[PDB]
Order: C-alpha cells, then sequence, then structure tokens
C-alpha cells in the first residue's frame, strides 16, 4: 500500500547499481540492488547465529552468544565452533550495514534529498567496526572484540572497562559521555519546544517560531534557531559516537595502564608538583 | 560538491528582534546583548534579551551561591595557594555528612554541614528554575511540554541528593559536589548493588540514551536532508505539510517499512529522552532500598 | 517483589505508549491506498487517531488531522507494471509536471506569516534594516549551471525577517525576469554561484512567483522541487 501522497515520488531512477533491475518496491520496503545485499548477508548472519546455538546447545536469546576466536588465535581465521562462526557473522554484520547504508543513499536519490542520513548512519557503522575491527587488529586478536550474546556483550562492557580501572577516567570517553547527555537535553528540550508551540494552552493559535525563539531568550537569554538545533542534534549525536570510537581506539594501543593514573601528568607539572598542601602535596 | 547546509554560508543581520509580548511582563526583560558572528556560522547571531523576574533572580542568586559554597571549600583544601587549586581542582571534594548524623543536620560545617548548604542553596535555585519554565510559557501562551520534561530530570537529580537519601536513612547515601569524587561515587554506588548492568531499569536508560543519539542523529539528518524544501520550518509543516515533510516520511517508510509526522517525530523525541531519567531515577531509587544486589534480583526475576 | 512489580508495568506502560506514538504518527498520508487511489484493504494494526483541530494564526483557519486526503492537482504518471509495487513512469516532462524529485505539494498559495501577521520571508531590499552580516555577499555574482555555463546574476536575497537568515537567491535571467534558488541549494564561491542541481537551460523552467516581493508556501514548494528534481533529471541531457 502507499500513503495518501506517495505515489508521484515513486519514479525510476536514483539506483547506484543495477539499473532497472531491483528499482522496485516490497510493500512499504523499497529494495534495490542493496536490498538484496542487506538480506542476503542478514538472512546468513541470523542463520549462522542459530547455528552457532546448536554448538552451544541453547536457543535463549538471553543465553545464546557467539565468542570471537581466543586470543590464541591472533589475527586468523578458527573453527566455526569456536570463532569462525563469530568471524564470518562478522563479515555478514559488516555487509548488512554497509548494504543498508548504500540502500539509503539510493532512496535519497530517487527523493531528490540530501545525503545526510546514512552519513550520520556511518558513524554508527564505524563505531561498531572500532569495536570488532579496528582496535581488535590493532591489538593482535580478533579475541578482543566484543561476543554477540544480549548479555555476554554487556560483561565484555565491563570487563574490558574494568582491565584499566574505573573507565571514566579514560579523558576521550568523558568526552563522549558529555556528548551522549547534552544530546538528550537537546533532544527532550527540541521535542517539548516544537510541541509547546504546535499544541499551546487550551482554545489558544498554534504558536509560531517567533514564539520559539522568545521562549528561550526568555529563559536563557539565547535560542539557537529552528535551523541551528537540528545541526546541533546531529552534531552532539555523531561528536557523541565520534568520542566513542576514539576513546576504544586508544585504550589498549597507545594507552593501557589504568586510566586514573593518565591524569598524573597535570599534577606533576613542574611549576606546581611539589608544593605543600591540597590532596597530592 | 553539493552544499551540505551543516554551515551557514551567508549570515544576514536586522535590527534585533525583542520578540513576542503576548502576556509576558516587559519590565523584566533585558535589553538585547551583542551579536556572535561566530555563532551565526551554526545557528543565531544574537544573544538576549533575557527574562529576569523575581523567581529569576532567586534562581540565579541560589545557584551561585551552591557553586560558591563548593569553590570556597575547595580552596580551603587547597590552603587558599592558587597554584594547588589549578593542580588539584579534579581531586577535591564536598562531601555529605557520615552515616553517623543520620539524616540529622547537626554535622560540624567541614563534616558535611556545608553539602547540606549547597545543597539546599541547589534545591532552591533548580525548584524555581523549574517554575521559570512552566511560567514563561505561560507568559506565551505554550504548552507545558517543557517543564513536564524538565521534571524527568529533576527526578532523577531528586532521588539521587535527597528521595534516596531520606529513604536509606542518612545524607551519607547523596552524591558529593566533585569531578572525580562523583565519578568514584558512580563506580562505587554499581559495585555495592551488584553491578547496575544487572537493573533492568537501568539497562533500559541506556537503551534511551543510546536512542536518543539515534533519533536525534535520524532526525537532524533529515531536517537537513529536506531543508532546500524549508524542511526546518516544522510548525508551518505542521499545518500545511509540505514536499518536505512527504519526502522525510518517504525516506524511512521506504527504508524501515514507517514513518513518523512533522509533528509525531516530536512527540518521539520528547519520550525518548525523558525516558532517560524517568527510568534512570526508578532504577537508583530502588537500589538498596528494595533491591540490593541486582545480580542477585537477576536470579530470581527473570 | 516491588522491583519485579515496576519492571512489568514500566513494560505495558511502553506498548501503551509505543502504540499511542504510532497512531499519533498516522494523522497525514492515512488510510493508506493502493497505486489508484482506493483504500488499501490491509492498512496494518494500528487504527487512526480521533481528529485534533490546530488554530492557526491570523485568520488563516483551522487544520483536523487526520482527514480527508487529496493530492489536489493530476500526477503525470503511469504504472510501468502489471501488479503492485513497480515505478511509475513520467507521461510527460517530470520537472515540468512536478513528479519524482521534482514533486511539489498543493500547499496554500499564501506566504508564511511571523508572529507579528507579516511575510515571514521578503527580498532583502525590502526589509527595513536587514543586510548580509558576514561571508561572501553574493549579490552581484553570476549564477553558473552545472553544463558551468552563467545563468543569470545574483539581484537579491530573500531573508526570513523572524529568523534573520538567507532563504533564497533572487537570480535574473537572460531575459531580464528573475527567478528563487533555494539558499540550501547553491555554492557562494568567491567569484560565482554554482547550483550543481540545474544545467543553464534549466533555469528559465524554475516556477515563477506572482507578486515581486512575496512567495507563498504553494510557490516556495514548486521552485524547491523544481530545483531538486534536477539532480536525477538534469544529469542525463547536461551534467
Ligand atoms: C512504572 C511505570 C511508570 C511510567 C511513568 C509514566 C508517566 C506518564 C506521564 C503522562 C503525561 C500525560 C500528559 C497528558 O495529559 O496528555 C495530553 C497529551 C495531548 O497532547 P499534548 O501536545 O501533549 O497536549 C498539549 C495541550 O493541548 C496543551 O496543554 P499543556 O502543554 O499546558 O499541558 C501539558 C501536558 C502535555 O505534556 C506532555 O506531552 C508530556 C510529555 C513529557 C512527559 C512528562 C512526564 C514526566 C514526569 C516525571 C515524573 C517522575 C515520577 C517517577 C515515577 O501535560 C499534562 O496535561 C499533565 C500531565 C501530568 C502528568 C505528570 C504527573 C506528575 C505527578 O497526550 C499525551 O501526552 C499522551 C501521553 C502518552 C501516555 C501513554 C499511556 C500508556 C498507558 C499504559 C496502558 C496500556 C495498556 C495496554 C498495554
Ligand atoms: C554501544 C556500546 C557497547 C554496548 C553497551 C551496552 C550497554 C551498557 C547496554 C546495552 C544494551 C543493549 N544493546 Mg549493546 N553495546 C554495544 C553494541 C551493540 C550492538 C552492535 C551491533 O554494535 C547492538 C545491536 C547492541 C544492542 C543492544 C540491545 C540488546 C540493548 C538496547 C540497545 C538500544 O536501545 O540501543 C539504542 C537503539 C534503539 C532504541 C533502536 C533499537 C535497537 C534494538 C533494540 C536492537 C536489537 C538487537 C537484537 C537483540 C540483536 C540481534 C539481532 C538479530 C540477530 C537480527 N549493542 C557496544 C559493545 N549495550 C542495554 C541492555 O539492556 O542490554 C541487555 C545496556 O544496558
Ligand atoms: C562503573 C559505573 C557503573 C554505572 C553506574 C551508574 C550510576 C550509579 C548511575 C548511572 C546512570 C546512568 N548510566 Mg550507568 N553505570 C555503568 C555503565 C554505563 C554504561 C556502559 C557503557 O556500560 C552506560 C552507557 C551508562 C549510562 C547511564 C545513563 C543511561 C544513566 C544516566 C541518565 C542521565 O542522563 O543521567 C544524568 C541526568 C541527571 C543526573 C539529571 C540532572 C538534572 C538536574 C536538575 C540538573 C541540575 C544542573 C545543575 C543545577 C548545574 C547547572 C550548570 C549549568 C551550566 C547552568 N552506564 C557501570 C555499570 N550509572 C544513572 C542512572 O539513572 O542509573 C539507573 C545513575 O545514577
Ligand atoms: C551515529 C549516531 C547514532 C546512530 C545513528 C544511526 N543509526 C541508524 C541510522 C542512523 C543515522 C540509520 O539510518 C539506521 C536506521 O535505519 O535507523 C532506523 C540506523 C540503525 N541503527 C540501528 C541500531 C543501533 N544504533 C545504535 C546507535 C547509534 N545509531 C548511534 C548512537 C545502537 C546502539 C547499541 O547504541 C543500535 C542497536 C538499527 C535500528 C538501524 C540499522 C538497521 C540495519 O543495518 O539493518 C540491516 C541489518 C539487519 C536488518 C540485521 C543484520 C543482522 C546481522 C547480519 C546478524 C547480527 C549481528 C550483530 C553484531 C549481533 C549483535 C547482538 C547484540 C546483543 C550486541
Ligand atoms: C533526560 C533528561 C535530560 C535533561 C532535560 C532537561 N534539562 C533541563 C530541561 C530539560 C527538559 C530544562 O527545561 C532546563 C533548561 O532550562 O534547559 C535549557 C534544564 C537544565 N538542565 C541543566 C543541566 C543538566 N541537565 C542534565 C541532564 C539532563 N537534563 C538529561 C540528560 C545534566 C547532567 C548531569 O546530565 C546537567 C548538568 C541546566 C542547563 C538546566 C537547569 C538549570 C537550573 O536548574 O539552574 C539553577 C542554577 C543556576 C540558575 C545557576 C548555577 C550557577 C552555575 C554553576 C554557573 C557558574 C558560571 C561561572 C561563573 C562561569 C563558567 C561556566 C562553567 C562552570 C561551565
Ligand atoms: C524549534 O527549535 C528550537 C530552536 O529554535 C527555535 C532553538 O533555538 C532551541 C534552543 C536551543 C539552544 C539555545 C541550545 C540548547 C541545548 C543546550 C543548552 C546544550 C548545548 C550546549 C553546547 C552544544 C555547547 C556545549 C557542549 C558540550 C559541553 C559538549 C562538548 C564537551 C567537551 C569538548 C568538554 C567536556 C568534557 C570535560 C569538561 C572533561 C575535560 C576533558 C579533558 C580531556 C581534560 C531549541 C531547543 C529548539 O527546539
Ligand atoms: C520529520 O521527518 C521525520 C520523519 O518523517 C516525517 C520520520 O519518519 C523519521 C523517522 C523516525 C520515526 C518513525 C520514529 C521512531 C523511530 C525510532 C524510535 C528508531 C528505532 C527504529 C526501529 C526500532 C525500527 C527498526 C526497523 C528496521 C531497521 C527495518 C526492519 C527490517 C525488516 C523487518 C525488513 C528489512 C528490509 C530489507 C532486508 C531490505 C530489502 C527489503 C526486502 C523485503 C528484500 C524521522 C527521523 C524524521 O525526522
Ligand atoms: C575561583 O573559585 C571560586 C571561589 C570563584 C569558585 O566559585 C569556584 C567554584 C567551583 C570550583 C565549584 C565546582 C563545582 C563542582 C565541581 C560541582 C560538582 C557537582 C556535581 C558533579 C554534582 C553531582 C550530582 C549533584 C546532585 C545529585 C545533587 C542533588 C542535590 C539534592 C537533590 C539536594 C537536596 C537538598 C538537600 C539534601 C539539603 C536539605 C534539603 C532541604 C529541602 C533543606
Ligand atoms: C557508507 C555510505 C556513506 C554515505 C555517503 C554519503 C555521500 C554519498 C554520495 C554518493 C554519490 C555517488 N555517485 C558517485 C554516484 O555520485
Ligand atoms: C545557554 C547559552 C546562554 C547565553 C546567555 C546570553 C546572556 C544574555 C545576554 C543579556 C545581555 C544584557 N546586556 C547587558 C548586554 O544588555
Ligand atoms: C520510545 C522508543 C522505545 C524504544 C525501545 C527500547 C528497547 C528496549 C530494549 C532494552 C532491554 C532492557 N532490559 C530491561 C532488558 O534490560
Ligand atoms: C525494538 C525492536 C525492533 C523491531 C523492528 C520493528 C520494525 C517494524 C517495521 C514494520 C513495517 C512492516 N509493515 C508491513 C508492518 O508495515
Ligand atoms: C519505588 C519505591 C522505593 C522505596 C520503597 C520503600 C523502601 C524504602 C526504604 C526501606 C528499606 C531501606 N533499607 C535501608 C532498609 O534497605
Ligand atoms: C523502538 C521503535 C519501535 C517501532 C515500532 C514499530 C512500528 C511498526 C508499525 C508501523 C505501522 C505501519 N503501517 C502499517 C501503519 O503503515
Ligand atoms: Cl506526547
Ligand atoms: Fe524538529
Ligand atoms: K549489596
Ligand atoms: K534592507
Amino acid at each position: 500500500a502507499l500513503l495518501s501522497f506517495e505515489r508521484k515520488y515513486r519514479v525510476p531512477g536514483g539506483t547506484l547499481v543495477g539499473g532497472n533491475l531491483f528499482d522496485f518496491w516490497v510493500g512499504p520496503f523499497y529494495v534495490g540492488f542493496f536490498g538484496v545485499a542487506t538480506f542476503f548477508f542478514a538472512a546468513l548472519g541470523i542463520i549462522l547465529i542459530a547455528w552457532s546455538a546448536v554448538l552451544q546447545g541453547t536457543w535463549n536469546p538471553q543465553l545464546i552468544s557467539v565468542y570471537p576466536p581466543a586470543l590464541e588465535y591472533g589475527l586468523g581465521g578458527a573453527p566455526l565452533a569456536k570463532g569462525g562462526l563469530w568471524q564470518i557473522i562478522t563479515i555478514c554484520a559488516t555487509g548488512a550495514f554497509v548494504s543498508w547504508a548504500l540502500r539509503e543513499v539510493e532512496i535519497c536519490r530517487k527523493l531528490g534529498i540530501g545525503y545526510h542520513i546514512p552519513f550520520a548512519f556511518a558513524f554508527a557503522i564505524l563505531a561498531y567496526l572500532t569495536l570488532v575491527l579496528f582496535r581488535p587488529v590493532m591489538m593482535g586478536a580478533w579475541g578482543y572484540a566484543f561476543p554477540y550474546g544480549i548479555w555476554t556483550h554487556l560483561d565484555w562492557v565491563s570487563n574490558t572497562g574494568y582491565t584499566y580501572g574505573n573507565f571514566h577516567y579514560n579523558p576521550a570517553h568523558m568526552i563522549a559521555h558529555t556528548f551522549f547527555f547534552t544530546n538528550a537535553l537537546a533532544l527532550a528540550l527540541h521535542g517539548a519546544l516544537v510541541l509547546s508551540a504546535a499544541n499551546p494552552e487550551k482554545g489558544k493559535e498554534m504558536r509560531t517560531p517567533d514564539h520559539e525563539d522568545t521562549f528561550f531568550r526568555d529563559l536563557v537569554g539565547y535560542s539557537i534557531g529552528t535551523l541551528g538545533i537540528h545541526r546541533l542534534g546531529l552534531l552532539l549525536s555523531l561528536s557523541a559516537v565520534f568520542f566513542s570510537a576514539l576513546c576504544m581506539i586508544i585504550t589498549g594501543t597507545i594507552w593501557f595502564d589504568q586510566w586514573v593514573d593518565w591524569w598524573q601528568w597535570w599534577v606533576k607539572l613542574p611549576w606546581w608538583a611539589n608544593i605543600p598542601g591540597g590532596i597530592n602535596g | 560538491a553539493e552544499y551540505q547546509n551543516i554551515f551557514t554560508q551567508v549570515q544576514v543581520r536586522g535590527p534585533a528582534d525583542l520578540g513576542m509580548t503576548e502576556d509576558v511582563n516587559l519590565a523584566n526583560r533585558s535589553g538585547v546583548g551583542p551579536f556572535s558572528t561566530l555563532l551565526g556560522w551554526f545557528g543565531n547571531a544574537q544573544l538576549g534579551p533575557i527574562y529576569l523576574g523575581s523567581l529569576g533572580v532567586l534562581s540565579l542568586f541560589s545557584g551561585l551561591m551552591w557553586f560558591f559554597t563548593i569553590g570556597i571549600w575547595f580552596w580551603y583544601q587547597a590552603g587558599w595557594n592558587p597554584a594547588v587549586f589549578l593542580r588539584d581542582l579534579f581531586f577535591f571534594s564536598l562531601e555529605p555528612p557520615a552515616p553517623e548524623y543520620g539524616l540529622s543536620f547537626a554535622a560540624p560545617l567541614k563534616e558535611g554541614g556545608l553539602w547540606l548548604i549547597a545543597s539546599f542553596f541547589m534545591f532552591v535555585a533548580v525548584w524555581s528554575w523549574w517554575g521559570r519554565t512552566y511560567l514563561r510559557a505561560q507568559a506565551l501562551g505554550m504548552g507545558k511540554h517543557t517543564a513536564w520534561a524538565f521534571l524527568s530530570a529533576i527526578w532523577l537529580w531528586m532521588v539521587l541528593g535527597f528521595i534516596r537519601p531520606i529513604l536509606m536513612g542518612s545524607w551519607s547515601e547523596a552524591v558529593p559536589y566533585g569531578i572525580f569524587s562523583h565519578l568514584d561515587w558512580t563506580n562505587n554506588f554499581s559495585l555495592v548493588h551488584g553491578n547496575l548492568h544487572y537493573n533492568p531499569f537501568h539497562g533500559l536508560s541506556i537503551a534511551f540514551l543510546y536512542g536518543s543519539a539515534l533519533l536525534f542523529a535520524m532526525h537532524g539528518a533529515t531536517i537537513l536532508a529536506v531543508s532546500r524544501f524549508g524542511g526546518e520550518r516544522e510548525l508551518e509543516q505542521i499545518a500545511d505539510r509540505g514536499t518536505a515533510a512527504e519526502r522525510a516520511a518517504l525516506f524511512w517508510r521506504w527504508t524501515m517499512g514507517f514513518n513518523a509526522t512533522m509533528e509525531g517525530i516530536h512527540r518521539w523525541a520528547i519520550w525518548m529522552a525523558v525516558l532517560v531519567t524517568l527510568t534512570g531515577g526508578i532504577g537508583i531509587l530502588l537500589s538498596g532500598t528494595v533491591v540490593d544486589n541486582w545480580y542477585v534480583w537477576g536470579q530470581n526475576h527473570g | 517483589d516491588l522491583a519485579s512489580l515496576a519492571i512489568y508495568s514500566f513494560w505495558i506502560f511502553l506498548a501503551g505508549l509505543i502504540y499511542y506514538l504510532q497512531t499519533e504518527n498516522m494523522r497525514e498520508g492515512y488510510p493508506l491506498e493502493n497505486e489508484d487511489g482506493t483504500p488499501a484493504a490491509n492498512q496494518g494494526p494500528f487504527p487512526l487517531p480521533k481528529p485534533k483541530t490546530f488554530i492557526l494564526p491570523h485568520g488563516r483557519g483551522t487544520l483536523t488531522v487526520p482527514g480527508p486526503e487529496s493530492e489536489d492537482r493530476p500526477i503525470a504518471l503511469a504504472r510501468t507494471a502489471v501488479s503492485e509495487g513497480f515505478p511509475h513512469a513520467p507521461t510527460g516532462d517530470p520537472m515540468k509536471d512536478g513528479v519524482g524529485p521534482a514533486s511539489w505539494v498543493a500547499r496554500r498559495d499564501l506566504p508564511e506569516l511571523d508572529g507579528h501577521g507579516h511575510n515571514k520571508i521578503k527580498p532583502m531590499k525590502a526589509a527595513a534594516g536587514f543586510h548580509v552580516s558576514a561571508g561572501k555577499n553574493p549579490i552581484g555574482l553570476p549564477v553558473r549551471g552545472c553544463d558551468l555555463e552563467i545563468a543569470g546574476k545574483v539581484v537579491d536575497i530573500w531573508v526570513d525577517i523572524p529568523e534573520q537568515m538567507a532563504r533564497f537567491l533572487e537570480v535574473e535571467l537572460k531575459d531580464g525576469s528573475t527567478r528563487l534558488l533555494p539558499m540550501q541549494m547553491v555554492k557562494v564561491q568567491s567569484n560565482r554561484v554554482h547550483v550543481n542541481a540545474l544545467s543553464s537551460d534549466l533555469f528559465a523552467g524554475i516556477p515563477t512567483i506572482k507578486s515581486p516581493t512575496e512567495v507563498t508556501l504553494l510557490e516556495e514548494d514548486k521552485i524547491c522541487g523544481y530545483v531538486a528534481g534536477g539532480l536525477m533529471y538534469a544529469a542525463p541531457k547536461r551534467k
């Protein structure tokens, strides 16, 4: 089926591969070549996960886990039952994500809009590839990557972090955390601002962006504007993920001690290292 | 290549915009500040005006009182030596009363009496500021969504510093005012309760937190992608849908099989974000009051 | 156990909320339709919400959604297949007909008003006190199309007065008439403005506006639609 206004936009064209061959929909879903790619990769990966489940011996979402090859295997293959499945599933997953983004590009071209959405998605994809590919390879083993299971990958976050003490002290992770929390704050405000203007007091008229600017200036003395708030939400979000990937790309590679000790470079600065008093004197 | 609308190419300025008046007491509105051309490359260049009624000055005053009360204690921890004050800036901490003093206000000032003082100023400043978010919307005839969302963040903060200390019987449970010290508080809170990763409300908080970065990435990218049809003029696209709103909806429908409206997306947005601190506050509130170990609880309840 | 009760309750509340949010997002484009315009059999598992009504300011009326839904325009497309789900070929010139990436919506043929009832968007010449304040001022620059030929010259900027931003460049063509180009679709360079969406020969076909000092929502959608459609539709013949 189609929305009221949809048919005028369902024209040929936009594809990057295959010409008219996969230029069609399935219900609401656009296909394209990269829809087929996504389906193949995703279906393969899911099948392998269900297979890796019988080798483990459980069909329970909260127990199915697919661990990478152990550190003994370095950066080479491993028997399927012992981390080859994880490796090929990782290839499927990279395959499906990259396909999904390229499928979004084709939708972008058919609709005459900018490419901002798959570009933004590519930041998430690179965070994933940091954990499963870039950092493992820089560290010499696939075993440093996280397992694919609901609770076991949480255990991996905890064990990886505590390997460096309290992980809060990773300074890139400190910046990332700030962008995540700022982003949520911006999201709550933006959503509440537009809705407070579109849904004013009972019986009143629908307010204007002018009211939206006025409201925030009244409140904080500034208003970023309706174009700016969308620039902002995108920038906070992608920066959060960038500094996420950055905080882990540097951990276990250029820095591998307790992150709390990294901060001693500040306190042991010559002009104040040895003054008495304070917490470190 | 194509222009991406991330940064303005040509700024234009006109007379300083003093804003809608509606029912606002204009006597309490300042005059406009300067114009930041720097800001103008990303958002608005105009600073000010700001409204500052009595509730306004109250909030602002107790906020700095909270802040100076901490910084006073930080100087004394530095023995008034400016060089150590900077050197140890992230290590100073204004700690709450020890468990001995319970919920009382009897503790000496250098043993949590000062914490309670700064906390009082914080309490006053936040709650008055909350009233400001309601009142400034009322004066303009707008909905109360902003104050309602703000309440959700206030929820967690209230739980961390007030409701949960009270339910646990002592101020010692509350968060200390300090950079590194409250990070440590966070880590030790998790260890003491058997790993918050097993708190189901903590997991939900993360899903909404991650989700907010997902949704605002999606949303912000979508509006930029259709800003070549005026997409960011959202209120008028709500009142009279344009090709911008239709291409936006259809991108997502074609991608994931369903889509939003120009208004509805903002309801997804406000809820994604406010559920972060809503589930968050619940999960903290339950910790040590009802559940002492989230691993243990997880063994019996799922 | 209280925590078990709280989390079970929350999952129920979260399902009601998602249901609520999904229905709220069906106030446009629903009911679903077949490609021929009739109601589709399968509408999904979510019902239409009870209508709501927005009170527009400045006597502009109201909007009630969901409501009866019509494109309120002819659509020059035809099926390319004998079953559902394939593309629909333009029966004419797709940029002239306003289909595909060249599509426009029959928005109200009035201009958008600010909070004081005045037109949101004015050419800068008619905007008291408005001037270029940073970046290269485009007024006077030649405008170059994607075929690398000059199609015109910038003669003003059309500015959003309440938000104080540039929204269109007004470009004058060889014949002395002007067009509006969306600001978001030009690249202001030091010696020119570059428009990659249109070749020089398609500039004359940009929809024109009826009054030289305002632009209506309907006119903006035709201009924006047309220019954006050039990305797919100019690319063959020129680049
Ligand atoms: C991001 C930094 C860390 C990490 C740290 C944490 C922590 C800490 C927590 C989670 C939590 C979750 N994480 Mg994790 N997580 C990582 C990487 C991933 C990846 C990935 C491929 O890169 C995926 C798919 C997930 C998925 C998940 C969900 C099971 C859950 C809620 C996420 C959410 O709402 O996100 C925002 C996104 C949305 C709202 C959109 C919808 C996303 C849906 C829910 C994802 C479903 C995944 C599905 C179960 C996977 C199998 C797919 C099928 C095989 C096809 N994580 C890395 C290693 N993640 C939480 C939890 O409760 O876990 C038990 C939690 O507390
Ligand atoms: C070792 C650390 C522990 C752990 C311990 C805790 C503890 C303890 C808590 C969290 C909390 C949170 N954690 Mg955890 N957390 C861990 C692992 C993680 C991981 C991960 C990758 O594994 C992630 C992604 C998270 C993420 C999160 C968030 C979802 C959540 C906070 C919501 C929020 O925004 O609060 C921030 C928002 C607020 C505090 C509200 C602020 C509102 C007030 C009103 C603002 C006042 C401003 C003031 C006046 C100053 C003004 C200055 C201005 C400039 C003027 N945690 C591990 C297992 N985490 C919190 C939570 O909710 O848990 C359920 C919490 O308390
Ligand atoms: C960069 C800023 C943010 C950002 C941004 C954006 N995010 C986007 C877009 C943008 C802009 C899109 O355009 C796109 C989309 O359409 O949205 C609706 C997308 C999407 N973001 C998803 C998940 C998501 N985003 C997260 C984070 C952020 N996103 C950050 C914060 C997180 C976490 C953990 O935080 C999650 C879980 C999907 C919903 C969706 C891809 C679907 C897909 O690619 O389908 C194609 C693939 C499949 C249908 C399944 C493939 C199955 C494999 C082969 C088998 C499984 C392998 C796997 C490794 C197993 C893991 C188990 C688990 C327990 C560990
Ligand atoms: C999920 C829900 C999200 C969310 C939601 C919402 N959050 C809101 C609203 C909503 C909806 C509002 O409506 C309201 C507001 O109006 O927004 C513009 C507000 C707010 N959320 C603030 C901070 C915050 N939210 C956080 C969290 C989330 N919130 C989560 C993620 C976090 C953390 C830790 O994560 C923080 C730090 C303030 C900006 C503001 C309160 C001001 C106050 O109560 O002031 C009272 C204090 C004062 C008036 C003065 C205090 C003096 C200061 C220290 C200044 C000294 C300056 C010095 C001289 C110079 C240098 C500066 C240097 C120190 C830097
Ligand atoms: C240059 O130096 C000068 C002196 C000028 C300065 O002023 C420098 C200032 C500083 C250096 C200040 C630095 C400030 C910080 C480092 C702030 C750090 C604070 C945090 C990290 C906050 C963590 C979370 C805080 C929380 C959760 C607070 C909760 C507060 C409660 C909800 C309040 C409840 C009230 C109480 C308990 C008091 C009793 C209640 C009544 C109602 C009476
Ligand atoms: C992982 C994909 C990232 C999204 C990329 C966004 C910009 C892509 C531009 C595509 C143009 C392709 N081409 C060569 C046909 O023009
Ligand atoms: C969150 C960003 C806050 C920006 C604050 C801007 C302060 C308001 C400026 C008021 C100017 C008053 N004065 C003296 C110039 O007239
Ligand atoms: C309003 C958007 C709704 C987003 C849906 C969030 C999915 C939650 C999955 C996280 C699971 C958390 N838990 C309790 C199992 O730990
Ligand atoms: C949080 C769990 C993620 C589940 C993904 C849900 C995607 C639903 C897409 C539904 C659209 C398909 N259809 C035919 C029903 O329209
Ligand atoms: C969601 C409600 C949270 C609190 C419910 C009642 C518990 C109050 C605290 C009592 C128990 C605390 N303590 C110290 C005995 O563990
Ligand atoms: C965490 C996000 C939850 C997404 C919820 C899934 C919604 C899919 C149903 C959309 C209905 C599409 N339909 C049939 C009405 O067109
Ligand atoms: Cl809502
Ligand atoms: Fe928006
Ligand atoms: K315990
Ligand atoms: K002028």
